[PDB]
């Protein structure tokens, strides 16, 4: 009954954890867009068979353009600065340094900026799951540790094979949890991505605690 | 009959009558149309007889969460292929086919999301 109200109180940090982080896929996906171009350029011509180093040039330009992808990793950071202090806020500063270090026509030199985005990228998608972990972990009812551990993990699995489908995923997912909306176990990529039926199916474990907990409140 | 000739991205190794040739070379990124670094640009009956000297080369890229078997291929102006992207990526505007132009590919091959 003093239990209920804790209860209560979990689900509404995890509701107001969601609500902020609503946006989280639309906007790496819109870095993504905007990159996934030059990264194309760095990665073909950073391959030993001939070079264009003004490619490799203006791949590097739209990374350094008005420090604006910084930027948006910024903005990506703010949301779960609250739950993770300074996870990404390390890695976002080294990022920036590498790209004003950037020299010209040096190919090993732009290689190392996008296998750098690479990893910020994959980092960014892992803070999600991380500020997810540290809020699930906090609940009094254990069969929802139980499964938010069990999610966690196969989250980061899914991750690995791919961030931006991973992530896009593991929204979609949570936010149908937290307004009563039945989670879907069949595959939203016809099966091309491994990771993902075993994480709908921890999806659906965390659906059925999370279902568990909410008529202790009735 | 012929007067002075622009290789458009490219030029000449160094007005004119019908019979004269001039050897000429292309750009770091454009061939001729025997796929050569030079040949002749002749004065003809119809001007220039290589009415188009230079004819732009296109390496096809390494694409981010692509099929990309065709990753490094050459192709040249006037060729196009069919790209296509792993499940949850695209090519823009539902596109299939990527053509190589005077100024490269169009539209541009990358899977978005
Ligand atoms: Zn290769």
């Amino acid at each position: 009954g003093a239990m209920g109200r804790l209860n209560q109180r979990n689900i509404n940090e995890l509701k107001i954890f969601v609500e902020k982080a609503k946006y989280y896929s639309i906007k790496l996906d819109a870095i993504y867009n905007e990159c996934t171009g030059a990264y194309n350029d760095i990665m073909t011509y950073s391959e030993g068979t001939f070079s264009d180093q003004s490619k490799v040039n203006q791949a590097i330009s739209i990374f350094k353009k008005d420090n604006k992808i910084v930027n948006k990793f910024k903005e990506l950071e703010k949301i779960i600065e609250e739950y993770k202090p300074m996870f990404l806020s390390k890695l976002i500063d080294d990022f920036a340094i590498e790209l004003d270090q950037a020299v010209d026509n040096d190919v090993s030199n732009a290689r190392h900026v996008a296998d750098s985005y690479k990893k910020l990228r994959k980092s960014v998608v892992l803070a999600y799951i991380e500020s997810f972990d540290v809020i699930s972990s906090k609940f009094v009812d254990s069969k929802f540790v139980e499964a938010s551990k069990k999610f966690v993990n196969k989250a980061k699995e899914f991750v690995e094979e791919n961030d931006l489908i991973a992530l896009e995923c593991i929204v979609k997912t949570i936010g149908d949890m937290v307004n009563d909306r039945e989670i879907n176990s069949r595959s939203r990529y016809n099966n091309f991505y491994k990771k993902e039926a075993d994480f709908l199916g921890a999806a659906v474990e965390l659906e059925g605690a999370y279902k568990a907990i909410k008529q202790t409140l009735l | 009959p012929c007067d002075y000739p622009d290789i458009k991205h490219g030029g000449l190794y160094h007005p004119v009558a019908v019979g004269k040739y001039y050897s000429y070379y292309c750009d770091e990124h454009f061939e001729t149309p025997s796929g050569s670094y030079w040949d002749h640009i002749h004065c003809t009956q119809d001007g220039w007889s290589p009415a188009v000297p230079c004819l732009r080369k296109c390496y096809f890229p390494y694409l981010e969460n692509g099929y990309n078997q065709n990753h490094g291929r050459k192709f040249v102006q006037g060729k196009s292929i069919d790209v296509a992207c792993h499940p949850g990526y695209a090519l823009p505007k539902a596109q299939t086919t990527v053509t190589c132009m005077e100024n490269g590919w169009s539209p541009t091959p990358r899977c978005i999301r």
